[PDB]
């Protein structure tokens, strides 16, 4: 990875293109909690859907969704899990999610600076509750971090964000937040398509991360 | 130190004393020896406080990561096996500890683990300087057909006896009960004190 | 391995082409068990057929078939065997096959990210029974993992899958599952060819992995 | 050496003696054992001066960096946990120290940390050769419902008693009080001397 | 990174181009203190502005702002923080800020001399108070250090400096220094745009670094 | 060995004896224990000659480099802190030394540093086998309101007393005075001998 | 760095071009001492001139000036300082300055022979007094060392040397040597320009290195 | 460094071209001793000629002259000095100069075989007296060693050798050998030029290496 | 072993005995302890022969290389400083030696270097088991205003006395004289024997 005459890093920009081809997922803050929704694309019938999860847990109070190269995403998630455990052993607990996200982002950043390796073709959304409150972060291939009230990654990122920028309201009831999230995903669909029951997970202050059941998802679909 | 763990038809009951000795006197009357390390798994520690506390932190991290990765709680025997390996690897520069690991999978289990990594399953076990007194009580009164309430009372009597002869033992009794239905439950001191009075202890 | 302007990794895509030239094999779940069938291609008569096995065992309850570069496949199988033993020594038993598959996939993933090496030209199918139940996974050169009810790898992959998507039924008797598998392979043959007695192995819950004898195979052929 | 730390409803009071022994005599009458390591956290040291001073420098750096990175003061229990790990890692080539860590988060806490990394929370604790005398005084006079001023007076009496029996103890008494309102406050010698006279010590 | 026939290092010059695309920030000395102002660009409404800080603290008496590649900047800031702590542990206190800046610059310089890595696409401004007094330094991708009475980095660097060269006065009251800084930023704006409440921090001799509140900023805007 | 360092209103006075013992006899009557290590900083050594000489060379290099890099003389406390770290790092394979570091920044300071890296600031201090005799003299005669000349005379008396009881002490007395005005100044033997006669020693 | 068909090393020659673009400085021996003068170029007014030094000290009796890439120069100066301290610790004192210069030059030479690195774009002048007497050395990117009675580096090197070759006299009074040095620099100026008060430092036998004050410089300007 | 289709190593041949551009020096055996003469080229007057030596000593009985890249030559001379000391420590004395030369040549040879480095652009002449007698060796960039009765290196090598092949006589008196050497150098000069007092050193059996004074040189010039 | 080194106005005189002990008997009557290591520098060794011989070889190589590189003879103090560093670096696995280093720079110097790297300059010094006897003689008879011939005679008497009381001492006396004019000169046994007869020894 080297600089162009414009001061650009092409391998990083190309990695971003890989991300754009991944599945669509979004996250949004709501009253005393954070919501994650993944637009799981259903293909074939020979796939064991029961074993396919898009929302990973890093620990009981932190979750993430990824979009981009699947193999790379798996690796970064494992890294985040291990990193989270190291912090708990060292201090006794996790205090600020932001630092976990940074440790991950730094792992990604170095792959854009040192030769012999290619950057991770992965975009992540981190969500959870910590000492400060409910938090929601993005992390791109470059290793750039931003905290959001609401965000999205994947091929539908632009459509979903555009929708959210208009419709998103603060301090919504969990049910309203989920309802909104579903509408946002639907707006990103190709003409003639439909939204399959998405994977939904949420967490509220004082609780552990909660993953919705299949029936619970359908009720909002 | 006194730690006790027993199995019953469908439950594991573990209890300890709270006294901690440092610099050859009772520096602390209210320490902690009984830990939850998983949803259905608990651990009691004995021996050097420093070493023991470190091991507990490692085990918590190790079991949590296991759960997340495999989407299932680690088998109790596997929990014991980890410790066996962790301790044996440093047997020449060892942790000065004695551990009890108990919990439920498809059945209740209690493992006794020494500092050499030796791990043996049993129906009941105890660790610490007061353990000989506990064994006396359990050996005479323990019954496999006991109820969970009868179990709790026995554990209190066994520790209470140790507290009367072991100068290193003392403090309030901590009791935890593990069942599949409820999971790891720590008993209120209100209930324990009530039982103590009823038992004439 | 670097990114193209499209966000693609050509060396990985090329590795996939190597896989497409390998032999055909399939796997399918059935009532309380998992089936593996390999379309062993018979050539010459000077080859000691008795020593040619396509279905490898990783341990008593886990098996795999591979397609692609043979030498690479052998290496990955050895890796999986060693990895499986490490887990048993560490915990006393193997609980979740998925994790074994991941350890293998991660070994593969890093070869697509670090320079100085080429990716493995190998696709694998893993099957076995664990704490959860009968399971069946694929793993490609990229290091991507998917759990299936039924799948296939190799040159006949497309034909076999197409067939299975139509004909596959859940919770079949072992004998019916094998019968179906044979039909699936036959549908992938070049016009004028025939199916030679394939290698068949299966496992049922509570048992160890069972490899069919020569006569047993012919009865379904 | 004598160090004392006690908790009250909403405050932590820590105090030490200043005498330092080197080469088997009172080489220094005015050393320093009571340190501020964070906005609302203090530490007292005991044991070998060299080792202790090094640990204090590390802790200051570690907590400052933590604050900057996470935009929040480290929890007292976390502070104790760091030390536990730092000390245990070198248990075979150990720091010859005994530490007290006290401060306020949402509540006042006092931790006693040994050289093995053993860390236990308590209501009050003391370290150093004169600690047995302090415990005597606190055991008899300490009350949970005490005011901050009553607390300071008790701490002075406890140390003053130690100074009369422990030949390794002596010098002016350093007292610090930690509250959420004021933060870590070091008391003037003018106030301490005034209290000493009033108490008839 | 190699030399051209002109004795130039193109990768370094290209890194400089990356810097030019970053946000604008300035710093200026005033009577017994140093001021830092960052032109935080406000975009969207779904970004958690409360968590977005441009002025970082290295320690209680030293702060910095960066412009260029965000991921790289984060890394250098972390480096500076760690380095500052090492000095305190070693000597008991920080005496001369200049040396901290050099340690950072040297970390940057080596990336322009050794192959296998690319230079940092980051320009930094360091400010604080030490044994000597209030100080203000720049550090560019090359690893060049200069002490200023007033300076600027980012896309608006040229406009801001030009303004300051004309309007800057020494030994101003803090309030006057801030007022001037705001005017300087406004002069760098594209026609038709406006300045959003910038992030402002200052330090005076004998005090710790002070960050302005939101209301305090608006009063000068 | 005897080394002495005292502070006065605006000055630091340090002095040592010259005798060096090797192979259990007075091999050298004129060694060197008092060194200038910076413009306004001096050091005295005690203990093993080999170790001490090595440390002096390191300190000279370290402080000179510091000055050049930061364009300022290192603070005395920082000088002491370096030694603390240098010595503590090898505490299990230690330097067999006792050091005094004195000098002026904005104020005169004297630090006593042990082999464990323990560093304590004081008004006056002494090291070496004859130090107990020096403390006797200083404890009785030292006064904070003393002039620099009164200071020099006291230091001579204190060492002279040590020379009469400590068999390891002896030789001509080296005296150095550090002020901001003059910097580190080594006194001529002509002046020291004159003072010795006047004092009736 | 490899050889051309002419036996030339282009990367070294290119490094020399970098040096030619640096500031101008000269050195000359005089009666019982050595003089260094640096033509500090004054730019802007927002630069803290008080903190800008061109003449570095390596130790109390050795000084140096550099021209070329600033970041590289800083690194070599630090190296020289550390090296000088190592010698003092090892032998108790510095005896021959020539050896210090060689240690620096050797550090530079290896960067012209080993791949993976680029040569230093720096020319240095070393001056001081040692066991032998007052000495003055140059060191170029190649790692070539020459002792001079009088020399110069930087863009004005050719003009200054030409002047000195004609006007330089041996065993001058310090004041005459400085006067001459100023004339030499003026002769190298572009038409219409003027010489700003240069940085001047000198050392005489038995003394420590002495840096001129601002007023002292103006008296010769 | 790789082979051409002709079996040639171009980087080595190019290094030889670098050598051809160096100064001229010669060596010759005479009755019970060895002579070294270096054609020091005098340039400018601002160079401290007193400090410029072309004939280096490796030890009291061994000397060398070099031609080619100056920086490289310095490095090889240092290597030879260190190597010579190692031998003395190991055995108590130096017995055979040939082995010292080989150790140097081997250091040079490896740079023509391993990648990542360029060959030394240096030719050396070694001379001294050992257990066997007075000896004289050359060593080129390739690492080839030859013992001579008389030889030469540098730009004038061809002219000097041609002369010596015709005029050289064995077992000459030292004075005659020097006289001859001077004539040889003069024959290599460009038309219209003159020979400046060269640097001359010689050693005789039982003695230490002797360097001629300035007046002694002129007497033969 | 007996080694002696003294300074005079413009000269250094060093001498040793030749006896070497191995396996608890006089295995060698004619060893070598006095070495030239530079043009104007000599060294005497004492202690373990193996270690000492190795150090001599290193010093010769180190000083020769220094000369060639810097075109100047190394200062005597610098020579001593090297040894100090070389020996101190291995102080826990030390060379079992005692060295004297003497020579001329602008003045004559004699350094005594112990196995810990301790280095002290003096007017005269001696090493080896017989050194106490040499000190007796020198302490009584040495005079700073002595001539080089008077110096040589004193050195012979001092060693001769040691040979009469130290069972580890004996053999022919080696004497070397170092001056700027002549450099290191080893005296013929013919001259030494002549002096011995004249002195009535």
């Amino acid at each position: 990875t080297v600089f162009s005459p414009d001061g650009r890093l092409f391998q990083v920009e190309y990695a971003r293109e890989a991300v754009k081809k991944g599945s669509t997922a979004l996250g949004m803050k709501f009253a005393n909690g954070v919501l994650l929704i993944s637009d799981k694309k259903v293909r074939s019938r020979l796939i064991e859907q029961n074993s396919i999860e898009k929302i990973q847990l890093i620990d009981d109070y932190v979750a993430a969704v990824t979009s981009g190269l699947v193999a790379d995403a798996r690796v970064l998630v494992d890294f985040a899990r291990i990193s989270a455990q190291q912090e708990k052993v060292t201090y006794g607990s996790l205090v600020n999610i932001e630092n976990l996200v940074k440790r991950v982002a730094d792992q990604m950043q170095q792959y854009t600076q040192y030769g012999g390796v290619r950057p991770y073709g992965v975009s992540l959304i981190f969500a959870g509750i910590d000492q400060i409150g409910p938090r929601l972060f993005d992390c791109d291939p470059a290793g750039t971090i931003n905290e959001y009230k609401a965000t999205a990654i994947g091929s539908g990122k632009d459509a979903v964000v555009s929708f959210l920028e208009r419709e998103y309201k603060e301090n919504l009831p969990e049910k309203e937040a989920v309802t909104l999230g579903i509408k946002a995903l639907k707006s990103s669909l190709e003409e003639g398509e439909e939204l399959k029951a998405p994977e939904i997970a949420s967490i509220t202050v004082g609780n552990k991360y909660r993953i919705y059941d299949q029936e619970e998802v359908k009720k909002f679909l | 130190t006194t730690t006790v763990g027993i199995t019953l038809k469908d439950a594991v009951i573990m209890a300890t004393e709270r006294r901690v000795t440092m610099e050859n006197f009772i520096m602390h009357k209210n320490g902690k020896k009984l830990f939850q390390i998983d949803t259905y798994t608990g651990m009691t520690i004995a021996g050097l406080v420093g070493d023991a506390q470190v091991l507990v932190r490692y085990m918590k991290a190790e079991l949590e990561l296991y759960r997340l990765q495999r989407r299932v709680n680690m088998p109790i025997e596997a929990v014991a096996t980890l410790l066996s390996n962790m301790l044996n690897q440093v047997k020449y520069m060892p942790y000065m500890v004695q551990l009890l690991v108990g919990g439920i999978d498809t059945a209740p289990h209690v493992f006794s683990i020494d500092a050499a990594g030796g791990s043996v399953e049993d129906i009941y076990a105890s660790t610490g300087s007061g353990s000989p007194f506990v064994y006396g009580v359990l050996e005479s009164q323990y019954s496999e057909k006991m109820t969970v309430d009868e179990g709790v009372d026995l554990v209190i009597r066994a520790i209470s006896a140790a507290k009367q002869r072991d100068s290193a033992s003392g403090g309030m009794i901590d009791v935890a009960v593990i069942t599949r239905k409820d999971g790891y439950v720590q008993l209120p001191t209100d209930q324990i004190e009530s039982r103590i009075r009823k038992l004439g202890l």
